[PDB]
RNA sequence: CGCGACCUCAGAUCAGACGUGGCGACCCGCUGAAUUUAAGCAUAUUAGUCAGCGGAGGAAAAGAAACUAACCAGGAUUCCCUCAGUAACGGCGAGUGAACAGGGAAGAGCCCAGCGCCGAAUCCCCGCCCCGCGGCGGGGCGCGGGAAAUGUGGCGUACGGAAG
RNA sequence: GGCGCGCCGGGCCCGGGUCUUCCCGGAGUCGGGUUGCUUGGGAAUGCAGCCCAAAGCGGGUGGUAAACUCCAUCUAAGGCU
């Protein structure tokens, strides 16, 4: 019986809830469980970084997130062939691979063949017998020097490039803001109206010709 | 029952004289037997 | 088929089209079809003559 | 080279052959039992897409199933209740007249395991099913390491579950908008995540 | 009339291996209410919940897209935060009710049927010794039986594959 | 038990870049009409029966029925993890 002035209100309690309730009593020693199970995963891997197989520059889509870098699932087959290293080879010295993703424009694909060879320089590779090495495997110094690393390989950052204070020129000042919003609004949606009309009117010139 | 055209054909077989006739020719082209095959791979191990 | 290929014959080709929708789908899955039948029937128009 | 020719000549059923061979194949089997073994396989090209091989392990029932719908069970046609609930008559089954196949090959051989089904012929009461399966413990299975995902404890049963070809297709389950009711695992389980309180400690 | 091959089909206390039944707290497949809310009550609500039947495991189920998008594009599955008590339903009444983007935990990816090249190059069982094993596996020797061209094994499957 | 490292004993004859010529895939299923259940999905989100039942510049999807159209994006009717 609502008494007076007071928001109407509609709960979703008509069920019986109770029966299934959850509740995070677990919630500190669930954590210093995978903290631990984590401690373990790096120590089997050695040298290898628990940071993993690299990730990619990668955008976020839509207008909303469309401004933004992230990191991603895998380098494509067009970006893995153009730098120097084959599919299944890339596996086995961590690089990502996914067989899905594109290559639509060409400002994201010289990221990523770049991206490839800062990462095959400034890795660490080790003899495949302690006894006896070969050719692209690295010296016995480095390999000293050569240790695990922590936390995201090369990780990408949110960048922008400057710019300066500008003495503004006689046609910048002579441009309209709202006015070349409007007209460009105008002509996207009246442009199907457009064409059938000039088509209409230049087919009975064609006619009344014949 | 009224048999179609296509698996109607297998009724039609050949004759006497010559399916003991066309035996004879394959006779001399069969496939080797299976005891064959242990001195003709024991063959190359003798002479090489 | 057989059947759509007699009032392609005798050029009804509307009732066709309209008897083939029901039969095996949508306007254009009784389009090629429409077009595939009349290019046997047509067939068989040349290799009477020679 | 031959079984280019063997799939293309049964999508013809509709011809004057395939109608004559889907005939008189049936009447033969409304004479034989309602669950009966086969020597070999009938449609040979089919089956080998499904998984079969010919070796010293594999086999075929070949099983017949009565044709048709549900009517709900009680007593006289008397369900006591609301009106909504008095349906008996137009309502139907929600897996199929394939899977019933699958299963009922299933039970009766209960040492072998199910893995794959497929059409043989139709009647007006009956529908044919033949119905691959396996014996696990023969050792041309236990032994070829491609086989011997079938050999182990977690897959028996597997026609009971939901997990056939056949199967899989009641439990309402692909990829993207058309499936919502899944994302989980399964059915059930989109229900339960969204009928829990999450009650954490602080609130 | 006999003799022999196949095909489809009997019988055995024939030689060796498998299934049944139990427990059921969490998982998978079915089937399935009414009390009760609407201040009456038939659609709605309870609720795909109670009870019924069936199958499993140390977790199950899902799983490398006939996927989301409308972008300067994300890229298997599960899970938490958020998106939201929203967009959508609803005697438009009571009432119910998502996803995608964003950020985390975890992170791993692959095999055939089919087109066709390599003298079935492939597998199972048996008699005999050497070793040897309380997960019957290792080598040699069988004018030893059988499966198989109604198709076995090797290269190989959309990220394309092959020969020269 | 578990990693590392010799001595005998068993296998295995194998790898990438340019040029020419071949060659490519799941059917009573996809798809619709209708009937009943289901869903937040509205001229029908998913499932099933009975009827009709394909295509190969072809087939699904693109949240309001359809005709006439260019684009954008996945390869369905077999399998494991």
């Amino acid at each position: 019986a609502p008494s007076r002035n007071g928001m109407i209100l509609k709960p979703h309690f008509h069920k019986d809830w109770q029966r299934r309730v959850a509740t995070w009593f677990n919630q500190p020693a669930r954590k210093i469980r995978r903290r631990k199970a984590r401690q373990a995963r790096a120590r089997r891997i050695a040298p290898r970084p628990a940071a993993g197989p690299i990730r990619p520059i990668v955008r976020c889509p839509t207008v909303r997130y469309h401004t933004k870098v992230r990191a991603g699932r895998g380098f494509s087959l067009e970006e893995l062939r153009v730098a120097g290293i084959h599919k299944k080879v890339a596996r086995t010295i961590g690089i990502s691979v996914d067989p899905r993703r594109r290559n639509k424009s060409t400002e994201s694909l010289q990221a990523n063949v770049q991206r490839l060879k800062e990462y095959r320089s400034k890795l660490v590779l080790f003899p495949r017998k302690p006894s006896a090495p070969k050719k692209g495997d690295s010296s016995a110094e480095e390999l000293k020097l050569a240790t695990q690393l922590t936390g995201p390989v090369m990780p990408i950052r949110n960048v922008f490039k400057k710019e300066k204070a500008r003495v503004i020129t006689e046609e910048e000042k002579n441009f309209k803001a709202f006015a070349s919003l409007r007209m460009a609004r105008a002509n996207a949606r009246l442009f199907g109206i457009r064409a059938k009309r000039a088509k209409e009117a230049a087919e009975q010139d064609v006619e009344k010709k014949k | 029952l009224k048999v179609p055209p296509a698996i109607n054909q297998f009724t039609q077989v050949l004759d006497r004289q010559t399916a003991t006739q066309l035996l004879k020719l394959a006779h001399k082209y069969r496939p080797e037997t299976k005891q064959e095959k242990k001195q003709r791979l024991l063959a190359r191990a003798e002479k090489k | 088929e057989r059947r759509a290929m007699e009032l392609l014959k005798v050029s009804k080709d509307k009732r066709a089209l309209k008897f083939i929708k029901k039969r095996v789908g949508t306007h254009i899955r009784a389009k090629r079809k429409r077009e595939e039948l009349s290019s046997v029937l047509a067939a068989m128009r040349k290799a009477a003559a020679k | 080279g031959a079984y280019k020719y063997i799939q293309e000549l049964w999508r013809k059923k509709q011809s004057d052959v395939m109608r004559f061979l889907l005939r008189v194949r049936c009447w033969q089997y409304r004479q034989l039992s309602a669950l009966h073994r086969a020597p070999r396989p009938t449609r040979p090209d089919k089956a080998r897409r499904l998984g079969y091989k010919a070796k010293q392990g594999y086999v075929i029932y070949r099983i017949r199933v009565r044709r048709g719908g549900r009517k709900r069970p009680v007593p006289k046609g008397a369900t006591y209740g609301k009106p909504v609930h008095h349906g008996v008559n137009q309502l139907k089954f929600a897996r199929s007249l394939q899977s019933v196949a699958e299963e009922r090959a299933g039970r009766h051989c209960g040492a072998l395991r199910v893995l794959n089904s497929y059409w043989v012929g139709e009647d007006s009461t009956y529908k044919f099913f033949e119905v691959i399966l396996i014996d696990p413990f023969h050792k041309a299975i236990r032994r070829n390491p491609d086989t011997q995902w079938i050999t182990k404890p977690v897959h028996k049963h597997r026609e009971m579950r939901g997990l056939t070809s056949a199967g899989r297709k009641s439990r309402g389950l692909g990829k993207g908008h058309k499936f919502h009711h899944t994302i989980g695992g399964s059915r059930r389980a989109a229900w339960r995540r969204r009928n829990t309180l999450q009650l954490h400690r602080y609130r």
